[PDB]
RNA sequence: UUUUUUUUUU
RNA sequence: GAGUGAUUUGUCUGGUUUAUUCCGAUAACGAGCGAGACUCUAGCCUCUAAAUAGUUGGCGAAUCUUCGGGUUCGUUAACUUCUUAGAGGGAUAAGCGGUGUUUAGCCGCACGAGAUUGAGCGAUAACAGGUCUGUGAUGCCCUUAGAUGUCCGGGGCUGCACGCGUGCUACACUGGUGGAGUCAGCGGGUCCUAUGCCGAAAGGUAUCGGUAAACCGUUGAAAUUCUUCCAUGUCCGGGAUAGGGUAUUGUAAUUAUUGCCCUUAAACGAGGAAUGCCUAGUAAGUGUGAGUCAUCAGCUCACGUUGAUUACGUCCCUGCCCUUUGUA
């Protein structure tokens, strides 16, 4: 059980997916000293400046190539 | 300047957005206080213009589906009017700030993609837009063949949805995505 | 004789409004305000009483007439064509920093109540049912 | 199963709609047709007869909805 | 009364009365169905190449 | 008396041409004349289909015709319209008086 | 505006003397099902099964007449003139050999 | 899209090298001058030209 | 200051206080088949009130006080659309005889002249009278 | 992951 | 230029563009077609004009009035805001920030009515694609009066165990039924038909006006809005099938032309495997006009009214374009 995590987006590395569906973004941890800024693929239209909630913040996604 | 209230009866400026992941997505306050849910205005020119219309008015959007109730958005703006009243009438509070409690509470955080399924984050404006896909869809499946009207069964949703309850049709479909996402990590 | 004569546009619907100074009227084709059909657009047509003040109505008789298109569309001309005869009757016998005022709350609201939305329908074209679907294809 | 819908009130449902309805926050046909199995164009005659005699208040009264609360 | 072909004789009785001739003398003959050909049904269409 | 001026045609340059000719001998003689009143213009259309069979993808030919009409009034009893009318001409324009 | 359960037993007499009757009671012969019968030629409305024996009699009429619209409703075909090739099929699908 | 044709580059490249003088930063001047310097069948083609001349001359100030 | 003439009154008022007029007047006489026709070929059953008469006449009254019409016109006001079954609805006029018939009464309460020009039905002095009196009875 | 065929002459 | 030659290069490494669109490099130089430009169309705004378009008044008249006003016709001046249709302007990547090879350009901002409105046209080279049943376009073949010419009378092209395609109507309370109340546009007419009278309707009858911004026609459309009853019941959803009567078109209605009235009231409870179209005034719903038309629209071609959800991506499927590569 992962504590919410709220992220802001910092910048927006780019489309993926299958159908290039997902959204490969570069997100920061807002309640976190070490600001811990790792990459995430999100669903749907996300822009700079977007907040996610993920629900485990442990995984990492794998960089595009 | 007059303080805007929709229909008016409600007041907007007393409305939170609890998620300040949503709080720049659920337009209600300020330059989003309308008197009417109906604003014939573009917000398909470009990609995040829909975010700027006001929630009540997307809520209207999205309750005329299923071809039958397709552009009759003065009926959906009655059926919205009167679910509202009901909404205050049966719990005590503004129906806009229940409307906002529920669209909160409806929008899945966590699905799922085929890139076999991958778990994927959910952007704050999909959140928001399933949010009213799902509750819309709830009040719509209620109402059909039944005697319950739907501004009836919308005051319902909207209602169980808010609360957070697992009586709500978006609710459980909102629970039922987070589950199968978990599963594909 | 203290008068102008605005218009605004919608669709198709057009409504022309002369303001001329008065004891606070406001009639479209002869009917009040508050008997125009559809019942719930009528805080639209009030809407631009609700924001400026029903005081800077109350010096001028508004006669509006409207034509063309159906009864959302005309009423947003109607709404339109309030706002721009009030600005205009403030700019041309009231000072301009009462008409900036106007036209900044106006704006504030709505941009529509003083821009011409430019929307128009696309014409069909054969093929298909209408401007963009097509018929459908069987293709065995 | 079909709904055995009554037409008309039972003596008992008559007596139920001036004790318990008239105590419910929200009153419309279909919550009350719902609780006496009764259709709902009985529900809301009997609604107006309530209304008459001044133990509920309309609160919205559209062709396509009425809705009612306990005074 | 002629059918189109052939002169299909008959007596006029009185419950005839308001009544076209036509309508007693057939034009066509009533269908007997017999047992379809290959064109019917989508996969009696197909003819081996060898 | 209102002599009116009738001139159809379907062309938008010679019409205007030949109406600008009559306004200004209408003006040259000081006649009282009445511009160039502009009747709305007629189309016709007809919409066929290009294949003179019945085969290949649906697909029509849209034909217009245009017809433009204008109207000039003149209060002129003397026979000056027979000397503005005769000295202007163009083909494409027909031209006709009526005593209204 | 009232439930038939209400009403009583010489309320149902009436209106069914007015139904057997309806020439009586100013009810237009424009108003009736059945007009000018062919056999008779009263003009009356057909009640109860009354209508199921008029429409057994009728078909009876046209097939012993041998008239084409009997003919083809003792086949059971469509007798209003009607496209039989597709629409109206109630049967089996019958295969190629 | 927004990319000047090879029509409109050579015009604007003749009239830049014919009439350099009158040739200012302002795209009004650049459409004035063309509308009497030469003679262009269409008035998005007058203008289009007009743009790409002032493009030009933002770019001769900086250097050749 | 208001409520004068009809185009100030709510009109589905102004029509039940035009009918309730013609009612308690008991100088219109109604057709004897009243009860027994349907209003149009687009209905599929009679008037569900008896009394569908007065209101009928009163909504003719009405819209003459807004413009001159004819028998031919008042079918198109009233007609509307009609469902062919399983084909597409189309518009439909409604029946003649009870227009052409609450018209005749209309007249013969003095309430409908014929027109100067004689070419429809006009609201006549008299009724121009009585029904500006029932709109400022309305009042409110 | 699976994915075999296409009569003769012209 | 390169090869004996078929053939290459020009017609590109790269960047960019909806684009062989441009920048640029370059054994090529200089050109053409196509693209673009262009024509029509939609905006938004200023000079010309308007007894076939209208307003603001002035003047008569007749209603109400809370007495201060409202509504209404019938008409002689001032003016074109509205209407019409000519002539023009207006937007262009032009201004600001960022980025890019000092480019071509791209993103965002500002200004703005608008920062890609929709169509038309549309190359080289091809297909044994369709059309001899459009043609006084046509070769060859056949036939030419016991005709395959032409006309006349009947019938058929609709015939029904069945399979498929395009569709219309629905399965319902976001509804149906009776009222009440109201808003179009494209366009048509010698045939449209106003308006009186009769008729329950269908329709009948006497005819006005119009060959038209003049009359039909202020084109009173539907969906939509407000009310009344109905309430989860195949029922007031649905209106297939069938009986009787009945108008109209036409020489003629049978194999029901179509419409009207009463009656009968079927499947259908949201549709499997599959599969189509679609990115903003769009989809979808909704009606209207025109073509066909003596009569007959569930079709097509257009027009408006109400009016969204989703995305602003990708090459995963289906394909397309360019380069390299392999090929029996």
């Amino acid at each position: 059980m992962d504590k919410l995590t709220l992220a802001r987006v910092t910048k927006v590395i780019g489309r993926t997916g299958s159908q290039g569906q997902c959204t490969q973004v570069r997100v920061e941890f807002i309640n976190d000293q070490n600001n811990r800024s790792i990459i995430r693929n999100v669903k749907g239209p996300v822009r700079e400046g977007d907040i996610l909630t993920l629900l485990e913040s442990e995984r990492e996604a794998r960089r595009l190539r | 300047a007059p303080e805007v209230a929709l229909f008016g009866k409600w007041s907007l400026q007393s409305v939170n957005v609890s998620d300040i992941s949503l709080v720049d997505y659920i337009p209600v306050k300020e330059k989003s206080a309308k008197y009417l849910p109906h604003s014939a205005g573009r917000f398909q020119v470009r990609r995040f213009r829909k975010a700027a219309c006001p929630i009540v008015e997307r809520l209207a959007n999205s309750l005329m589906m299923h071809g039958r109730n397709n552009g009759k958005k003065l009926m959906t703006v009655r059926i919205v009017k009167h679910a509202f009243e009901i909404i205050y009438l049966l719990t005590g509070e503004n129906p806009v700030q229940v409307l906002v409690n529920a669209v909160i509470n409806s929008g899945p955080r966590e699905d799922s993609t085929r890139i076999r399924r991958q778990a994927v984050d959910v952007a704050p404006l999909r959140r928001v837009n399933q949010a009213i896909w799902l509750l819309c869809t709830g009040a719509r499946e209620a109402a059909f063949r039944n005697v319950k009207t739907i501004a009836e069964c919308l005051a319902d949703e909207l209602i169980n949805a808010a609360k957070g309850s697992s009586n709500s049709y978006a609710i459980k479909k909102k629970d039922e995505l987070e589950r199968v996402a978990k599963s594909n990590r | 004789v203290q008068s102008v004569q605005t218009f605004g546009r919608k669709k198709t619907a057009t409504a022309v409004a002369h303001c001329k100074k008065g004891q606070g009227l406001i009639k479209v084709n002869g009917r009040p305000l508050e008997f125009l059909e559809p019942q719930i657009l009528r805080i639209k047509l009030q809407e631009p009483l609700l924001l400026v003040g029903k005081e800077r109505f109350q010096d001028v008789d508004i006669r509006i007439r409207v034509s063309g298109g159906g009864h959302v569309a005309q009423i947003y001309a109607v709404r339109q064509a309030l706002a721009k005869a009030l600005v205009a009757y403030y700019h041309k016998y009231v000072d301009e920093q009462s008409k900036r005022e106007l036209k900044n709350i106006f704006a504030a609201y709505d941009k529509s109540l003083l821009v011409a939305d430019p929307r128009r329908r696309e014409s069909k074209k054969f093929g298909g049912p209408g401007a963009r679907a097509r018929y459908q294809k069987s293709y065995r | 199963d079909k709904l055995n819908n009554m037409v008309l009130f039972d003596q008992a449902t008559y007596d139920k709609l001036y004790k318990e309805v008239i105590t419910y926050k929200l009153i419309t046909p279909s919550v009350v047709s719902e609780r006496l199995k009764v259709r709902a164009s009985l529900a809301k005659a009997g609604l107006k007869e309530l209304q008459a005699k001044g133990l509920v208040k309309c609160v919205v009264h559209h062709h396509g909805q009425v809705v009612y609360t306990r005074a | 009364i002629y059918n189109g072909k052939v002169f299909n004789q008959t007596e006029i009785k009185p419950e005839m009365i308001g009544f076209y001739l036509g309508e007693f003398a057939i034009s066509y003959k009533p269908v007997k169905h017999g047992r379809p050909g290959i064109g019917a049904t989508h996969s009696s269409r197909f003819i081996p190449l060898k | 008396h209102r002599i009116r001026l009738t001139l159809t045609s379907q062309n938008v340059k010679p019409l205007e041409k030949v109406c600008a000719q009559l306004i200004d001998g209408a003006k040259n003689e000081h006649l009282i004349v009445k511009g160039p009143i502009r009747m709305p213009t007629k189309v016709l259309r007809i919409t066929t289909r290009k294949t003179p069979c019945g085969e290949g993808s649906k697909t029509w030919d849209r034909f217009q015709m245009r017809i433009h009409k204008r109207l000039i009034n003149l209060h002129a009893p003397a026979e000056v319209l027979r000397q503005i009318t005769s000295i202007s001409i163009e083909p494409g324009v027909d031209i006709e008086v009526t005593r209204a | 505006n009232k439930r038939a359960g209400e009403l009583t037993e010489e309320d149902f007499d009436k209106i069914v003397t007015i139904m057997q009757n309806p020439s009586q009671y100013k009810i237009p012969n424009w108003f009736l099902n059945r007009q000018k019968d062919i056999k008779d030629g009263k003009t009356g409305q057909l009640l109860s099964t009354a209508v199921d024996n008029k429409l057994r009699e009728d078909l009876e009429r046209m097939k012993k007449i041998r008239l084409h619209r009997g003919l083809r409703h003792y086949w059971g075909l469509r007798v209003r003139g009607q496209h039989t090739k597709t629409t109206g099929r109630k049967g089996r699908t019958v295969g190629v050999s | 899209s927004r990319v000047r044709t090879k029509t409109v580059k050579k015009a604007s490249r003749v009239l830049i090298e014919k009439y350099y003088t009158r040739m200012t930063n302002d795209f009004h001047n650049n459409k004035r001058v063309c509308d009497e310097v030469a003679i262009i069948g269409s008035k998005p083609l007058r203008n289009k030209i007009a743009g790409y001349i002032t493009h030009l001359m933002r770019r001769i100030e900086r250097g050749p | 200051t208001r409520a004068t003439s009809i185009k100030d009154v709510d009109q589905h008022e102004a029509t039940k206080s035009i009918a309730h007029f013609l009612k308690k007047s008991g100088k219109v006489k109604v057709p004897e088949w009243s009860d027994l026709v349907k209003l149009g070929v687009n209905k599929e059953l009679a008037p569900v009130d008896p009394d569908w008469f007065y209101t009928r006449a009163a909504s003719l009254a009405r819209h003459l006080y807004f413009r001159p019409a004819g028998i031919g016109a008042f079918k198109k006001v009233y007609g509307g659309n009609k469902r062919r079954g399983v084909a597409p609805n189309h518009f439909q006029t409604s029946a003649g005889n009870c227009l052409r018939k609450a018209v005749q009464q209309l007249e013969k309460i003095k309430w409908v002249e014929k027109h100067p020009d004689g070419k429809g039905r006009i609201l006549s002095k008299q009724g121009r009278k009585d029904l500006d009196r029932i709109a400022t009875s309305l009042r409110s």
